RNA sequence: GAGU
DNA sequence: GCCGCGTCAGACTCGTAGGATTATAGCATACGTGAGGTGGATGTCAAGT
DNA sequence: ACTTGACATCCACCTCACGTATGCTATAATGTGTGCAGTCTGACGCGGC
């Protein structure tokens, strides 16, 4: 199964599963842990953001890769945005404290 | 089996009735390969000879009002293939045979289980084919509790109360009777030989 | 009819059969699950039911079952066992009337079996009479040990009565540990037939009964003499013995050629015997896919040297000769079935036509007037089989694209290319295309 | 963006009012023919934003030329559809309902704060029995259970001053009027006299709660909800499958039932219905809200059309297949591939066999960029079609990228950190990945049907950390035991 | 050591301890250093015991705790107190899609510390 | 006595959440009076409404408003609907003949003038005048306004009452909270004099050192009094004949209110029975009962005991209708109006017949035959027919995927395609540079690229200077440069686009 | 999770005594096996002609 | 089912 | 503290099959919305300036 | 380079048509639905006898 990029899930905006719909492989809790064992922050972040539910991140990083950059240019996983507002629909106050 | 269980189905009033005579299976309307191709389930038409029979209010049980007898259509029934398989929505499935615990009566033991004691708590589980279930299990204190439909525990004795049995009849059919006569000033018993063994 | 179609279609008990080989089919149908309606679930199952009961002897094969979660739940019915009217499993046993072994067969239920003392199948017998051994090897009351002739009520009908279908084919089963025995029976179910089916040279005598019962081959109903044989139909003239005088005695066998199974596997039936040969009732005429002259031909037998290679055969890795490819052994035919639907939205009725905006005429070429592939063309990944066109929605093109469009003026009409494309990384010849005409609107030229 | 910390707290009704941009009155979703949103409905574009980018309902206002302008006819402001991922709405419930979570789940902080046991409160809400709120007349105190005719004998003789009621409304009332400040003080004075150990323990925990409560600045009244915040549409989406069927989230159904009952409530209010029916309506209201938040955690679980209980908000978060485990502490990954592994005796320790076609796909963007730089591709569109034709140039460009690049090899299960390692990929034709034998022990892998995944460390930092830390060659000594990991088998 | 994360207070400073306070081990030393330099009242402690589930539920990260289990219970706990999470923890940053604050990112996350001291 | 059994079952209510039981028990307290008992309450309702109508007729302004409203619509030549359709619809214990209306208004005006003359001489109602005022009230009781018009009427008396009480409450704020004094004394003074200035200065007679201050805002004080006194002037009602009308109107209302309450309470079980008929796996069991209740309310208010029919028969209809309208109205994600619904219904009923006589299924043509409708209509109804499947639906027979896990989003374009869009914008801008100054300006403007606005041909002309179709040849000229294959080789790569 | 190397030496003197686990007959893990790579607290002695 |  | 009653858990990736359940009525008036029509704005053209 | 008139093709807003909303009916009719979930199990937690 070969996949760089393709179709995303509706709600979380993560890649779907399997070569069936040209889905991406899941990097799971366990898998995360491997990374964490090492000191690799940005690998992590790739997995977490540009390679998953970060739309801004994957698009602009694609552009930069093609141009010869290779940087991250970081953002926010849309899964988490999902989560916040879902807490808020439960009637619970969840928000970003400005630094 | 199903027909005679349902039939003959009599009206509430006790006057009209629908009676079951006999059935017939139409020879399969569309063949196997066609079913595969068109995504349909392979099935035969069922018809059943029913007789609509009307008794009278007026005449006592004069089964003599109307008889209309005819074959009513009950729908299409999935047929099994020659190899033991089925054709469902255009694809081959099989119905795998199934093991299960048979209806009847089971007497299980709680080996150790709960308690620090390891109190041997026996219980009878009654499973009928169709209907609610009965559970009779022992309290650690040796008391016999029932669970109707295994919900919550109460005394087995009260079940017999509901069955029209008073306290005395209950104590009779379970425990061992012993007759004690009062005469002059001394107590005599009607004694069974095997009763005092090992005392 | 709703309740019925829910039982057949939606029940867990009604499942896709494995048709990879006749074995998988055969076995799969006689597998028995403790699950489903009125039965245990996965969480519902503790140590209790997953573990092996000694009474499984002669009734369920103790070594057939999926590993991991399903283990202990689903087992195969052992060979000779069958159900009484009430749905209790009985196993056939030989009566031993006070010392002497009769030819009388008695089928016993489990609880009845516990009561009587049964000798092992391997125990030694004397010429149609009594036992060899004064102290014989016997089971009873669930237990196993040594017992005398006088108490001996019955005996095992045959050795193979312990085990189900898959396990019975394994010849040297006595020398194989159960861990691997288990997996062996499982693996057999997953074996794909090659076009060039070979009979097992190392077998069990079993291989004839398996194939015959699977019903993937063609078998003679009456027998007689074979009058005309085609790779499509075989017609046989029956002998006067079996032939009824009123009707005609010409027997009809239509042959299934190169047909697609559920698992994509091929089922092709080839004729074995020769024209004008005599065969009798129940002889095997045409071989099914993984079948030889009546025998289960699940696979192929090759020259294997046990030995280490320069790290190529490392951890159960496998090293093979070019010759395998060369001879086309272990080449398998797979049929994939693929569909394209023409529906009508309120956005517009979709049409099946050869009309495709902005594609190379190279690709257009394989299509006819109706938009249909020419039957028998060899196709590759990316290539289109069936033309379909769909009403495109509203798109506000950036001023850039208006400019662009104006410049070349290319005839871009609001239409999305719906046509059914060929799979990536899979290619080959189309055999047969099918048409489904709706009644109201008339059929396309290809239809 | 740049923020530092998150505070989680109670939802003020006016805080919901703050975020919430409009009121969802209608149970309607969208129009049956024109699949666009209904006016004041659940998918209404007037509230949550336009369906399509910078284009309203009725279609008078189009293009980026309008940004924040308000469509005069249909009431659609013009901007990105994407706002439906963030705009929250609100439902005005006429009967303030209980928050389920603070009731049914332990400890149930309402109960704790007011030192009220559960069933008594229950019967109060369910409208089984009345409760004592606040009487000038010491006839009764706080928080006493009274059934029907227990209430009757009292008022008939008293009334006037005597203040008690039933249900959620009563609770909220009792909550606003209760002097949290004074109680804190009184409890310290209770400690000032007898400080018996058991009594002092529970007295300790109770004062803890009250003190933290006004430290956070939270009002208990908020416990009961008047305004219900309603989730953005995109999060409760409704779309059509290709077969013509539609699928929609279950939250939409729960919300629907909610406003049905709420709006029947409004009707029954206006029409001055009997109290029996009012109550019935409120229990149902209570019910609907509570199954919305947490289904099954109340009475009998609300069933899907199927058989299965319907999955509410909480379910989405909590479940193992909820948001945490599925979307947060792990996600689905880009630039990845997978297939069967096969031994590569010729491989060096730092090498892995990588199937041509797999690496192809992964490195796609890299290929495109380098195509354009070499000028062998005029632009990126042609670059794509250049790779998809499969010419010889494609392999050489890919060849230059693979040089000095590592790829990541995953294998489940993730035992320890070497279950994922970085390797220099060695292209071969064929669809099998080739694995070095000595590192079999680190992956605990063996050749008989195991598959490995693959990923692309994408940035320069990715590449660096993979070669530096993650190389098989770099980490041979076990973090587990001091001994070697990679060892002859 | 993670299981020794929290302890039992006997006696306060001028802050809000008292008998049977259930506070973090580190917060205890906090109070110590602070107040014993001024005098006032130093608090006594004894370390207590959290096994696995307990320890998890103890931590000053409700996001981390909510990611574990008993999400329902957890979250209301948090909600009630108005708990604040400063993103010290790992899974914290995981879930925020941010810079894990170990090694590679530890440097960046310690930088945010002095950014909190100055603007 | 029924109040007894509620309590014992409440005492054993093992927390009974199932609202069915709760509801069943409460209704189970109240019993059912049949036959004439129903008519008892029905007659009380009549009396309550009658009482309230009597009160309306007793007031000057109500009749004034009646005549003036008629005159408004009527003056506009000869209007048909609108205001005229709102009024009228009279029940004489609908086409209203011209001759009758002409005459019916005549004696009204005459009555007005005579009843004013009487009031003025001697008293408001000295003996004979009291007889005549009650006679005029009997005049008005004879007609039956439809609820529509009646309701605006009730509110205006209602409203004016509220004005009086509300102004008092505004004054009560500052007086009650800011000052303070014993309530007892007030009664006599206010009741006795009302109109004159004697209690003004007589109040000062009691002395007490806290009475001197009050002059600083004395101007504001009595001037504010103006507002409330003006209420008096506009209404023009006498002190004795004001309370009586209000009190007694409230009486009429309460009688009717509580009466209908009793009626409603009494018929519960009938509603439930009818509701449980359509429980059967469609909608929610308890839901049914709710809107059934609303149908019962309808039955209450519209049921006339005069018709002499049994109550159950008539009520059946209103509850039935409420249920059906509610089912069709609410139920579905997609609301379906009536005609649609009815047609669906027809469909399935005939479907059974057809299936059973054909042997299998009715093809769209065959079904359409029996319906007497067009085939494409039937086909499109079948399409619209099927309802939404849950997004959380376990599509995996093993709770593996919840539909959402299959879901592709067409709105998000790929990063690959983003590069597509972006690259051509870049190329377009660079190609723009090659054109001559004013030409470049023209094309920039016209297409709006690199400009906020996309100016059309005419707009470009206005800004440029007059030129109309000149810029059309500018279009063609720019087209010439760009048609140049040399300049557009990259742009030619987007030919396959 | 949060337990990470933040300072390199806090300078505590206190620490635990590790023995050779000679459990029963065999010395299943000796001193070196348990102790290797560990940071040490305290001065280890044993008196002699010089200490 | 596959495998770890 | 002992039973007991109640709650919350029970790994990681990937591969492959298809969808539903029901039994219902009808209508007449009124009031508003969406679709298509009609004229204006704007493009297109051929000389003509 | 730039204007004018004539014509075609297009974009906006109004007027009419079909869809939707609610009320009316009259032999009498008034307490019931429906579950399948379950049994594995050592634990930690709240309450009570
Ligand atoms: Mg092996
Ligand atoms: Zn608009």
């Amino acid at each position: 199964h070969a996949r760089s990029t393709g179709s995303y899930s509706l709600v979380t905006q993560q890649p779907l599963g399997g070569k069936a719909q040209f889905g991406g492989q899941r990097f799971g809790e366990m898998e995360v842990w491997a990374l964490e064992a090492y000191g690799a922050a940005y690998t992590l972040q790739e997995m977490l953001t540009v390679k998953s539910d970060d739309v801004n991140g994957r698009t602009k990083m694609y552009k930069n890769i093609v141009d010869g950059n290779h940087q991250m240019e970081p953002g926010m996983p849309e899964s988490f945005n999902v989560l916040l507002k879902e807490i808020r629909s439960l009637g619970i106050n969840i928000e970003l404290e400005d630094e | 089996a199903a027909f005679r269980s349902v039939f003959p189905i009599q009206s509430y009033s006790g006057n009209s009735e629908l009676q079951y005579v006999s059935y017939r299976l139409g020879e399969p309307v569309f063949d196997v390969q066609e079913c595969q191709i068109r995504g349909v389930t392979y099935s035969a038409p069922l018809r059943v000879k029913l007789r609509l029979v009307i008794y009278e209010r007026e005449a006592p049980e004069g089964t003599v009002k109307d008889i209309k007898e005819q074959e009513v259509y009950m729908g299409e029934i999935p047929l099994m293939t020659d190899n033991g398989t089925f054709v469902i929505n255009g694809t081959e499935r099989v119905i795998v045979s199934q093991l299960h615990r048979s209806p009847g009566v089971f007497f299980d033991s709680d080996k150790g289980k709960t308690h620090s004691s390891g109190k041997v708590l026996y219980n009878a589980r009654i499973i009928p084919y169709r209907g609610s279930w009965l559970d009779f299990e022992f309290d650690p204190k040796d008391n016999l509790f029932v669970r109707i439909d295994r919900r919550r525990k109460l005394p087995a004795t009260i079940i017999l109360r509901a069955l029209n049995y008073t306290t005395e009849q209950i104590l009779d059919l379970f425990f061992e009777k012993v007759i004690f006569e009062i005469r002059d000033n001394k107590l005599q018993m009607e004694l069974v030989p095997e009763r005092l063994r090992g005392e | 009819s709703a309740a019925v179609k829910e039982f057949f279609g939606s029940s867990q008990l009604s499942q896709f059969m494995d048709q990879n080989n006749p074995l998988s089919e055969i076995t799969h149908k006689r597998r028995i699950s403790a699950l489903g309606p009125g039965g245990l679930t996965r969480e519902r199952a503790g140590f209790e039911v997953r573990d092996v009961h000694p009474t499984h002897y002669g009734r369920v094969c103790p070594i057939e079952t999926p590993e991991g979660p399903n283990i202990g739940l689903i087992n195969s019915l052992s060979v000779y066992a069958q159900t009484n009217e009430y749905g209790f499993l009985e196993t056939p046993y030989r009566k031993v009337t006070d010392g002497v072994v009769t030819d009388e067969i008695h089928y016993l239920s489990a609880i009845e079996e516990g009561n009587y003392v049964i000798a092992q199948a391997n125990s030694n017998l004397d010429e149609e009479g009594h036992f060899v051994e004064d102290l014989v090897t016997c089971r009873s009351k669930g237990e196993s040990s040594l017992f005398s002739r006088d108490q001996v009520d019955y005996m095992d009908v045959s050795t193979q009565q312990v085990v189900s279908v898959g396990a019975s084919l394994i010849p040297f089963l006595e020398h194989d540990d159960a861990n691997r025995a288990l997996m062996g029976a499982n693996m057999q179910r997953q074996a794909v037939p090659t076009l060039r089916a070979d009979k097992p040279l190392v077998g069990t005598g079993m291989e004839r009964a398996v194939a015959v019962d699977s019903g993937v081959t063609a078998v003679a109903k009456r027998g007689g003499v074979v009058q005309y044989v085609d790779a499509s139909r075989i017609v046989i003239k029956v002998n006067e013995d079996e032939m009824y005088p009123g009707e005609a005695g010409i027997d009809i066998y239509n042959l299934t050629k190169y047909t697609r199974s559920n698992q994509n596997t091929c089922i092709n039936q080839m004729p074995c015997v020769s024209l004008g040969e005599p065969v009798e009732r129940g002889d095997v005429l045409a071989d099914g896919p993984s079948t030889d002259l009546g025998e289960l031909a699940l696979g192929q037998n090759m020259r294997v040297a046990f030995m280490p290679w320069n790290g190529y055969n490392f951890e159960d890795s496998i090293l093979v000769s070019e010759r395998v490819v060369q001879e086309d052994r272990f080449t398998t035919i797979h049929i994939q079935e693929l569909a394209c639907v023409s529906r009508d939205t309120k956005l517009g009725p979709e049409e099946i036509t050869a009309d495709i905006p902005n594609v190379g005429e190279a690709a257009l070429s394989k299509l006819d007037e109706s938009g249909i592939v020419y039957i028998g063309a060899e196709v590759t990944g990316g290539d289109i089989l069936v033309g379909k066109v769909t009403p495109k929605g509203e798109t506000q093109l950036t001023p850039e694209e208006k400019l662009l469009r104006a410049i070349f003026g290319e005839k871009a009409s609001d239409v999305k290319d719906s046509s059914l494309r060929v799979p990536n990384g899979v290619s080959g010849t189309v055999i047969d295309v099918q048409v489904f005409t709706r009644d109201g609107v008339e059929k396309d030229k290809r239809a | 963006e740049e923020f530092d910390a998150i505070k989680i707290a109670l939802a003020s009704p006016d805080m919901i009012r703050s975020w919430s941009f409009g009121e969802v009155k209608k149970p309607e979703t969208i129009n049956y023919r024109t699949f666009k949103p209904e006016r004041d409905g659940l998918f209404c574009a007037r509230i949550f934003g336009p369906v399509k980018d910078y284009e309203c309902l009725c279609g008078k206002y189009k293009r980026l030329k309008h940004r924040g302008v308000i469509c005069e006819k249909c009431g659609v402001e013009v901007t990105q559809t994407k706002v439906r991922r963030e705009r929250m709405g609100h439902i005005e419930l006429a009967s303030p309902t209980a928050h389920i979570w603070f009731l049914k789940s332990l400890p149930s902080r309402i109960g704790l704060l007011l030192d009220m046991p559960l069933r008594d409160i229950e019967r109060v809400l369910y409208f089984e029995s009345y409760v004592v709120i606040e009487g000038g007349m010491t006839n009764l105190e706080r928080q006493q259970i009274l059934t029907e005719e227990q209430y009757l004998d009292a008022l008939e003789e008293f009334g006037d001053e005597f203040d008690a009621k039933m249900g959620a409304e009563a609770i909220q009332a009792l909550l606003k009027s209760m002097d949290l400040e004074q109680e804190c003080e009184q409890l310290r004075e209770e400690l000032n006299e007898t400080n018996s150990e058991t009594k002092r323990k529970k007295l300790t925990k109770r004062i803890k709660l009250l003190e933290a409560f006004v430290q956070s600045g939270n009002k208990p009244e908020w416990m009961i909800l008047t305004v219900l915040p309603v989730l953005p549409p995109d999060l409760r989406p409704l779309v059509p499958l290709d077969g013509g069927r539609f699928a929609t989230s279950d939250l939409n159904d729960l919300y629907r039932r909610v406003i049905n009952r709420n709006n029947r409530l409004k009707r029954l209010l206006d029409l001055a219905a009997p109290d029996i029916i009012v109550r019935n309506e409120k229990r149902m209201l209570q019910e609907a809200v509570d199954a919305l938040l947490d289904n099954g955690r109340r009475g009998r679980a609300i069933t899907g059309s199927n058989k299965r209980p319907l999955k509410s908000l909480a379910d989405m978060i909590k479940g193992k297949q909820g948001r945490f485990r599925q979307n947060l502490l792990g996600k689905r990954v880009d630039y990845s591939g997978r297939s069967v592994i096969t031994v590569g005796p010729y491989l060096r320790l730092h090498q892995c066999g990588l199937p041509k076609k797999m690496a192809l796909e992964l490195f796609k963007p890299f290929i495109y960029g380098k195509l354009e730089l070499r000028g062998l591709a005029t632009t990126i569109k042609a670059a794509k079609k250049m790779v998809e034709r499969e010419e010889a140039v494609v392999w050489d460009i890919l060849d230059e990228v693979i040089r000095e690049h590592p790829v990541l090899l995953n294998r489940a299960p993730t035992l320890h950190r070497l279950g994922i390692q970085a390797f220099e990929p060695v292209l071969i034709e064929g669809k099998a990945i080739q694995l070095h034998p000595l590192v079999c022990a680190a992956y605990n892998a063996d050749f008989d049907g195991d598959q490995m995944a693959v990923h692309v460390p994408l940035t320069l930092e990715a590449q660096l950390e993979a070669r530096a830390l993650m190389m098989s060659t770099n980490n041979i000594l076990s973090p587990a035991n001091g001994e070697p990991i990679i060892v002859p088998s | 050591r993670q299981m020794l994360r929290k302890a039992t207070i006997v006696n306060a400073g001028s802050s809000d301890f008292l008998e049977g306070e259930q506070v973090e081990y580190s917060r205890v030393k906090i109070a110590n250093r602070e107040l014993e330099a001024n005098g006032k009242v130093g608090a006594t402690y004894s370390r207590d015991l959290l096994g696995i589930t307990k320890a998890s539920l103890a931590t000053e990260s409700f996001i981390s705790a909510a990611s574990f289990q008993e999400t329902t219970r957890v979250l209301t706990e948090a909600a009630v107190a108005g708990k604040r999470d400063e993103l010290r923890g790992l899974k914290e940053n995981v879930i925020v899609g941010r810079l894990i604050p170990a090694g590679t990112g530890y440097a960046y996350h310690q930088d945010r510390m002095r950014r909190r001291a100055a603007g | 006595a029924a109040a007894q059994v509620l309590s014992s079952v409440e005492s054993e209510i093992g927390r009974t959440t199932d609202p069915v039981r709760m509801y069943m028990r409460e209704m189970g307290t109240v019993e059912l009076l049949t036959r004439e008992g129903e008519i008892d309450i029905a007659k009380r309702i009549e009396d309550g409404i009658n009482q309230v109508q009597c009160s309306v007729a007793e007031y000057p302004e109500a009749i004034t408003y009646l005549l003036e409203q008629y005159d408004r619509v009527e003056a506009e030549e000869a209007r048909l609907s609108d205001l005229i359709t709102g009024f009228v619809d009279p029940n004489a214990e609908n086409s209203i003949d011209p001759e009758l209306a002409r005459e019916k208004f005549a004696e009204l005006r005459a009555q007005y003038v005579v009843t004013r003359d009487t009031i003025k001489a001697k008293g408001r109602s000295h003996a004979t005048a009291q007889e005549e005022i009650l006679k005029l009230s009997e005049v008005f009781k004879q007609f039956r306004l439809v609820p529509k018009q009646f309701d605006y009427l009730v509110n205006s008396m209602r409203v004016m009452m509220d004005r009086v009480r509300t102004q008092e409450r505004l004054i009560m704020k500052l007086c009650v909270e800011q000052c303070k004094m014993p309530k007892k004394n007030f009664i006599t003074l206010f009741t006795g004099n009302e109109t004159s200035d004697t209690w003004f200065n007589a109040a000062i007679a009691m002395n007490k050192p806290w009475s001197e201050k009050l002059h600083d805002v004395s101007e504001e004080v009595h001037r504010a009094l103006q507002k409330l006194q003006q209420i008096e002037e506009e209404t023009g009602l006498t002190i004795e004949q004001v309370k009586d009308i209000n009190r007694r109107m409230s009486i009429g209302e309460a009688k009717a209110r509580r009466a209908k309450k009793e009626m409603v309470e009494a018929n519960l079980r009938l509603v439930i029975s009818i509701a449980k008929k359509y429980t059967n796996r469609g909608l929610q069991f308890l839901d049914l009962i709710q809107e059934g209740n609303i149908g019962l309310m309808k039955a209450v208010d519209k049921f006339e005991y005069r018709r002499g029919y049994k109550f159950s028969t008539y009520a059946t209809w209103w509850i039935r209708q409420a249920i059906t309208r509610s089912i069709a109205d609410q139920a579905r994600t997609i609301r379906i109006p009536v005609h649609m619904i009815e047609t669906i219904n027809k469909l399935n009923r005939i479907s059974r017949q057809m299936l059973q006589e054909m042997g299998r299924e009715p093809t769209p043509e065959e079904l359409a035959e029996r319906m007497l409708m067009p085939e494409d209509k039937i086909r499109k109804v079948l399409k619209i027919a099927k309802e939404p499947i849950s997004m959380e639906t376990p599509i995996g027979d093993d709770e593996d995927s919840h539909l959402g896990d299959f879901i592709e989003d067409t709105t998000l374009e790929l990063p690959l395609d983003s590069a597509t869009t972006e690259s051509l914008r870049a190329a377009t801008h660079d190609v723009l540079a090659g054109l001559t100054a004013r030409e470049a300006k023209v094309l920039r403007m016209r297409f709006g690229i690199d400009m906020n606005t996309d100016y059309t041909l005419e707009e470009v002309g206005k800004q440029f200077d007059v030129t109309r179709e000149r810029i059309r040849q500018i279009e063609a000229k720019a087209l010439r440069k760009l048609r140049h294959p040399s300049r557009s080789e990259v742009l030619r790569s987007f030919l396959d686009d | 999770q949060d337990l990470v190397v933040t300072e390199d030496d806090c300078g505590t003197h206190e620490g635990i005594m590790m023995t050779p686990v000679i459990e029963g007959g065999d010395v299943k893990e000796p001193l070196r096996d348990r102790v290797l790579g560990r940071v040490t607290a305290e001065d280890v002695l044993k008196p002699g002609t010089a200490d």
